[PDB]
Parts: C-alpha cells; structure tokens; sequence
C-alpha cells in the first residue's frame, strides 16, 4: 500500500529565547513502519534524540514522536529530517515557532 | 494479567 | 464516566534479518502503561507508568510470556499468511492488532475491539455484536471460518468481560490522581501576517488531557471551513497533547472570528479572540 508520513515539528512549551523546553518532531500516517528520522539544529544531528515505541491509529497508519531538550533563541535553526520509501530523498521540515 | 491469554491463528 | 483498555501489537517480517520484530504497547484512555519490544536488549514488558511500576513480579513475568506468546502467534500468522496469499517469504510483511475494552460508568462493558490489519489493510474485526467476523478479504474469509470452529469469539468475550475489565478497574484506582483527572488545555490566538492584504489567525491550546478536543473558527458566529487549517492532535511529549487551528482572514475583519474550544477539562466551552 504505502502512505506517506505527515510531519509536525513543535515544541512542549510555547517558546522563549533563552528557556529551557523540548524539541518534538510527530510523524504520523505512514507505511510501512521502517522509517528514519533525526532531529537537527544547524543542520548537525542533535546529540541525545529518542523516541517512542511504535504504536497505530485506527486507519492502521503508525506514529511516532521522536523528541529531545533544546532551549530556543534567534540564531540556531531546528528540523525535524525523515526518510522513508514513500519519500525520493530526505525530507526536511524546519522548526516554526508560529506552529 | 491485562495481556490476551486466548490466542487467535489465522 | 468511561474509560478504556487497549492493546497494539505490531509485527514485522524482515527476511534475511531473523525473526520478526514484535512490538506491544498498552494503553489506559491516551495514557501508555506498558511496552515490549522484541528487539530490546533484554526483552521483557516493562513500565511506562508510575501507577504500574509498582506491580510485584507476578505481573512483569506474566505479561512477558503473554507477550511473547503474542509474538509467536503473531509469527505463525506471518506464515498462515504468506500461505493464504501467495507470498515469497523473501518480502517483508506486517501484521497490526489492536483489542481491548471500555467500561462504561455503570462498571459494565460498554464496547469491546479485537481487529487487525494485514500489510496495512484490514485483515478481520469483531463486528458490534460482539459474536460476529467481518472479514475483509478472501483470505480472512478462511480464519473467519477458524474462529467460528474454535468458539474464538465467546472466549474473547469471556476475556473482555473478564480479566480486561478488572484490571482496567485495577489500574483506573492504582492510578486515579493521573487517570481519573482531566486537564483542560491553556489557549490562546496568535496573528501572523501572510501579505498587506490577508493575516492568519491561529488558535493554540495546549497541555491538555485527554487527547480528545473540538477546535473551531467562526466568523459573526458562523462556522467557517473555508481557509482554515486544523493540524493532527499531537504529544506533548509529557502526557499532554496540542492542538491548533488556523484560519486565513481579510486584514482588517480579525475582530469577528472567534475560536471555540471544547474539553472534558473545561467547566465552560471557550470562546477566544485575538488579543493584540
């Protein structure tokens, strides 16, 4: 079949330069459930990323949140980095504190 | 336990 | 009010890799308890709540052979299936599983689920009545009759009403402070300009449990589906789930939308406007 992740990269918290908070990336609605995804800041995978057992929505498509510490300020760049089958190469969704 | 003992075989 | 008990399970083949990975991961409402995966260093069920954590050794030793019990037949059902299907045992497959219960109010079984899917299309589920198949294919055609040889059903049913529901009660109790508690979401609307001309207006609520909540805009009071962008809920990360709901206004009408804002959490639905 196949389905294509949808991404969403947020934080915990609504953010504040300088306090400390955490880093989400929420991929959804994907199959099959092998799946590769890092967070990023400057374009350098973070240090200390994890993620949560692999579990389904009712319509059987798999999600994950992948996550780690960051604390926000105007300068660094954050994203959230998927491959998958369903995707040609990388997808990256940069980090928006308007979403 | 909360775990399913019956198990069902396709 | 009702609450319930779900199991996942999922399982993939990985030819060339060994056996399949199998993975379990329990839930109470939208609160994780418990997780096994095949693949951990030391395979075992383990805690993933505080209100579990406290279980003596009976309960880890029990749900480890029942989920690796799971496992197996979950690997015999991969096989059964490349059988039923016609398939190279060269190509990956999954299988998904999820069962459970909902105690209603009255503390009797309010809905019981058993149904899965195969490669990510549904395999065979327990219909309403709780004593009937539907099958979505061929293939399940042939467990269907299985089950209904084996008495699959009652006996599922004797569990749902059985051991599903005590232990949700058990767990409801263990953990009440966390179970039985409703956070209602802290909101608020943000306004993001798009051109000199259009703005959008999104309304955020966060922080809120359970994850269940109803986000909407409307304009003079009227409903509006035009031009809005409602994301997924989504984790927080810490037990809590987001949400938010944007909509694309004229510059210069942001007064007459309103955000609406319903949770199980809140004494009064919400009604929010942008304030500057």
């Amino acid at each position: 079949i196949q389905r294509t992740p949808k991404i969403q990269v947020y934080s915990r918290h609504p953010p504040e330069n300088g306090k400390p908070n955490f880093l989400n990336c929420y991929v959804s609605g994907f199959h099959p459930s092998d799946i590769e995804v890092d967070l990023l800041k400057n374009g350098e995978k973070m240090g200390k990323v994890e993620h949560s057992d692999l579990s389904f929505s009712k319509d059987w498509s798999f999600y994950l949140l992948y996550y780690t510490e960051f604390t926000p300020n105007e300068k660094d760049e954050y994203a959230c980095r998927v491959n998958h089958v369903t995707l040609s190469g990388p997808r990256t969704v940069k980090w928006d504190r308007d979403m | 336990g909360s775990h399913l003992e019956v198990q069902g075989y396709w | 009010g009702s609450h319930s008990m779900k199991y996942f399970y999922t399982s993939v083949s990985r030819p060339g890799r060994g056996e399949p990975r199998f993975i379990s991961v329990g839930y109470v409402d939208d609160t994780q308890f418990v997780r096994f995966d095949s693949d951990a260093e030391s395979p075992r069920e383990e805690p993933r709540a505080p209100w579990v954590e406290q279980e003596g050794p009976e309960y880890w030793e029990e749900a480890t052979r029942r989920a690796k019990e799971a496992a197996q037949t979950h690997r015999e059902n991969l096989r059964t299936a490349l059988r039923y299907y016609n398939q190279s045992e060269a190509g990956s497959h999954t299988i998904q599983k999820m069962y459970g219960c909902d105690l209603g109010p009255d503390g009797r079984l309010l809905r019981g689920y058993h149904q899965s899917a195969y490669d990510g299309k549904d395999y065979i589920a327990l219909n309403g009545d709780l004593r009937s198949w539907t099958a979505a294919d061929m293939a399940a055609q042939n467990t269907q009759r299985k089950w209904e040889g084996n008495r699959y059903a009652e006996r599922f049913r004797a569990y749902l009403e059985g051991e599903c529901l005590e232990w949700l009660r058990r767990y409801l109790e263990n953990g009440k402070e966390t179970l039985q508690r409703a956070d209602p979401p802290k909101t608020h609307v943000t306004h993001h300009p798009v051109s000199d001309h259009e703005a959008t207006l999104r309304c955020w609520a966060l922080g809120f449990y359970p994850a269940e909540i109803t986000l909407t805009w409307q304009r003079d009071g009227e409903e509006q589906t035009q031009d809005t962008e409602f994301v997924e809920t989504r984790p927080g990360g810490d037990g809590t789930f987001q949400k938010w709901g944007a909509v694309v206004v004229p510059s210069g009408e942001e007064q007459r939308y309103t955000c609406h804002v319903q949770h199980e959490g809140l004494p009064e639905p919400l009604t929010l406007r942008w304030e500057p």
